[PDB]
């Protein structure tokens, strides 16, 4: 898959011994989004509150002059807009859109006095609020958060699925692949330990420097690009 | 790597019988060339997602050898099933036919 | 545009049809041209 | 079947297929040398070939 | 120019020069006295006899 | 390996100049720009 | 720059054409600059749809055009 | 309107192809090894190229000391390989041929 | 240096408790959690609610 | 150790199958 | 569970013999009373950082066992490393002593 961002930051993770931890939920889990590849269905829902997005709406329909779709909109979305969970755009990435498309400064500055910085516009708000399509606003809003795939999306929980079969399997896989000698063998004790203990603790040894003297190279390259296009 | 679990659990569903009869079904109305360009774009999805997420992301197995350690155990695994157990057979074949020993024989003497 | 970094090698090359004629003069027409940003420069020629 | 015993023949079993993955290689490799080039001095190739 | 030649096999994991098995009749172990008793650690399969 | 290596900095240190629209050494047969005098 | 032309359709570019200007910042001052959208649509007369890259989000120039 | 339709993600996120790899020359193989034998130390086998190692291994395949040898040297080497009794053992399941590798050897 | 990971007391009791053990643990993992922390739950609702 | 906080917030954890990446 | 490569350091500290000698000189001034609390207070330490640790945090050997595959796998470990090792040593003992299974042989009949 490809790359995408428009950041210009070469940045590298490290990791650590311990796995992520999320909230217990008994109907939701945590995945990664581009690992999953989910669809719309198996995206996780939840209930959010429209008045501070309606207050918002109704300002911007009173002055586009589209009434009817609010009435749409409104009488969908009163008790609560139920959405699919982590189908959003930040109100960082839409004020960026806006100012990069050329919506003016009083439009922007309503944006920001209106809705909070930590707010999260869903596609059905971004396609009642610009006279888009539903499709459109998902699609985009899937995008830019692929664009940050580091945070993990929430996913309706399913069961595990043939483990009497893999079971099986795993069965015949051990009876055929421990009923020999391979693990007590003068060649598993003169090479196979002694050459993967030898990297193991090279690795362990020497893990930071050799990433460094790697990556140098792109470093540098991507520095020199920044540069002569600035 | 990653999703040996939805591997294995893909062969279970493979050796089942009836999804034989569904892939019999489903095979309605379908070429050789679709099902290959199917199977290469899976594969192709799988070692996609590696790439991509291998540049941000680390999965519980995770080493200071990367994923080599876990092709070399994959490698290993392999191995262990299949090629030692066609050697003891090959050994029992020969150990009746000849002897043991009886491949590394020494030609008769003239 | 995205940054070049995170753009794929093979779709920058297929979008530029000029380098791609200065990969194709280097090593698809010689075998042994060195794997170097530019071989065509003052260094390079001196050198070889 | 005195004579027709070597006639009964066996094809061998091995598989010419590996797959070049390139990308996720970005330095070259040495190479032999298999051997001599013969369309360069080839008149003094006896003469310089004992030499190094 | 008419005497039959012996098996070759040479690799960097095994070989067939460390030792001698013998003809058809007069055979004999290929290991040495001092790994005879450690037989089983120069194999990667092993089916004991039935005592 | 050899040629994805000098692709891969070709990339990096020729799309992004505004100074490299080709090779210096067949500048000649470029037009001429309007601007200089 | 790149040949890489990102597609007006508003499944890749949000609000694209909903007014008739477009912003960008410049350079590491980031200083700013608006261009008319009609400037900007004269690109997509030279820009080819067959070409496709980068997600399938960004389309190609004509050689001629882009040079 | 509201979306109901259930959108997968192959529509939105496109995966990069990596299971064959690029071809930055834009050209194929026998083309790229044609270029080579007119190119320079690239002839057929020589120099340290890979069109070269690939000739060369065509010219020992055409050549025919690794083709097999003929019925009058077949106890030379080949009835008394590990390889032959194997295959021999493996195509007789439960019988012994010893005897038909000796009259073998005879004829 | 053993026979432990092919014995018939491996094959027989050690992979398949523990892989009965493991496919049970895997498909009531959220049941078992639930129904443990009921109480604590209720125990914790019931103080809060006291001491406001 | 003490359970340190002010919260009566009854807080349990769900774990995945990746690791943690600073 | 945790720290297991610690703990194999602290062995690996142990077995030299200038760990020995530095010892030697740390227990001068010192009570046994000292060091059975000082090596108490370590092993309280442990339990309680598992206790605390494991409401809010999982490492990465987390799995729907939790802790109980790990433990499982240190005394498997512990069994075929000493117990087994015995049990190979006792066999030759007896079978050099007796024969093969001397020590299950019945009552000289009267």
């Amino acid at each position: 898959y490809a790359t995408l961002g428009s950041g210009w930051s070469f940045s590298k993770v490290q990791y650590t011994k311990y796995r992520i931890t999320k909230p217990w939920t008994t109907d939701t889990t945590f995945d990664d989004i581009i690992l999953s590849q989910p669809s719309k269905e198996d995206f996780a829902k939840f209930t959010k509150e429209a008045p501070l997005f309606l207050r918002f709406l109704k300002l911007v329909t009173d002055v586009e002059g589209r009434q009817e779709a609010f009435i749409q909109f409104a009488k969908r979305c009163e008790n609560g807009l139920t959405v699919e969970k982590d189908v959003y755009v930040t109100k960082k990435e839409l004020v960026d859109c806006l100012w990069k498309n050329g919506y003016t400064d009083t439009e922007i500055n309503a944006f920001e006095i209106a809705f909070p910085a930590d707010y999260k516009f869903h596609y059905p708000e971004l396609a009642v609020l610009f006279d888009l399509t539903e499709e459109d606003c998902y699609k985009y809003c899937i995008r830019q958060r692929a664009a940050t795939p580091e945070e993990l999306v929430e996913l309706k929980y399913t069961k595990p699925k043939n483990l009497v079969s893999s079971y099986g399997l795993c069965f015949l896989g051990v009876w055929f692949g421990l009923s020999n000698t391979v693990l007590s063998n003068a060649w598993f004790y003169s090479k196979t330990f002694p050459f993967g203990a030898v990297f193991y603790m090279l690795g362990s040894y020497f893990y930071r420097d050799i990433r460094e003297k790697l990556w140098k190279e792109e470093k540098s390259l991507i520095h020199t690009a920044q540069e002569n296009k600035n | 790597g990653f999703h040996f679990q939805q591997y294995i659990a893909m062969a279970g569903r493979a050796i089942n019988p009836v999804q034989w009869t569904r892939a019999w079904r489903r095979m309605e109305g379908k070429s050789a060339t679709e099902v290959y360009r199917d199977a290469l774009a899976w594969t192709n999805n799988q070692f996609a997602q590696i790439s991509r997420a291998s540049q941000y992301r680390a999965w519980w197995w995770q080493n200071p050898l990367g994923m080599g350690l876990v092709l070399y155990g994959t490698y290993k695994a392999w191995h262990m099933i299949y090629m030692v157990r066609k050697q003891k057979k090959t050994a029992q074949l020969v150990a009746a036919a000849y002897g043991q020993g009886g491949q590394w024989l020494n030609p008769v003497p003239r | 545009n995205p940054p070049v970094w995170k753009v794929n090698t093979n779709e920058w090359l297929d979008s530029d049809q000029y380098w791609q004629a200065f990969v194709e003069k280097h090593h698809f027409y010689s075998q042994y041209q060195p794997g170097v940003v530019d071989p065509e420069a003052p260094q390079e020629v001196e050198a070889f | 079947l005195l004579g027709h015993t070597t006639s009964v023949t066996m094809g061998n079993s091995d598989i010419f297929f590996l797959p070049k993955p390139s990308n996720l290689l970005k330095i070259a490799l040495p190479a032999f040398v298999f051997m001599p080039n013969l369309t360069i001095f080839t008149r003094a190739f006896p003469f310089y070939a004992h030499t190094s | 120019h008419e005497q039959p030649y012996r098996a070759f096999s040479l690799g960097f994991t095994a070989n067939n020069l460390s030792g001698n098995w013998g003809d058809y009749i007069d055979r004999q172990d290929n290991k040495n006295a001092l790994m005879r008793p450690a037989r089983m650690m120069f194999t990667d399969v092993f089916i004991p006899t039935t005592k | 390996g050899k040629i994805h290596g000098a692709v891969w900095r070709m990339k990096h240190l020729f799309a992004t100049n505004f100074k490299m629209v080709g090779h210096p050494r067949y500048a000649y047969a470029l037009p001429k720009n309007p601007l200089l005098q | 720059m790149l040949n890489f032309i990102p597609k007006r359709c508003p499944s890749v570019s949000l609000l694209f054409g909903k007014r008739p200007v477009q912003r960008i910042e410049v350079g590491q001052a980031r200083h700013q600059l608006e261009i008319p959208v009609e400037t900007i649509e004269k690109i997509y007369e030279g820009v080819d749809s067959r070409l496709e890259y980068h997600n399938k989000d960004y389309n190609a120039m004509k050689w001629k055009d882009f040079m | 309107k509201t979306l109901e339709r259930n959108v997968p993600m192959k529509e939105i996120l496109q995966p990069l192809w990596v299971v064959e790899p690029p071809n930055f020359l834009r050209q194929p193989v026998w083309k790229q090894f044609w270029e080579a034998q007119f190119a320079n130390r690239s002839f057929f086998f020589f120099g340290n190229a890979w069109t070269s190692a690939a000739a060369f291994a065509f010219f020992i395949w055409w050549s025919r000391v690794f083709d097999p040898p003929p019925k009058e040297r077949l106890d030379r080497y080949w009835l008394n390989s590990p390889k032959f009794r194997i295959l021999s053992a493996f195509h007789n399941p439960g019988k012994r041929p010893g005897l038909k590798i000796s009259l073998m050897t005879y004829e």
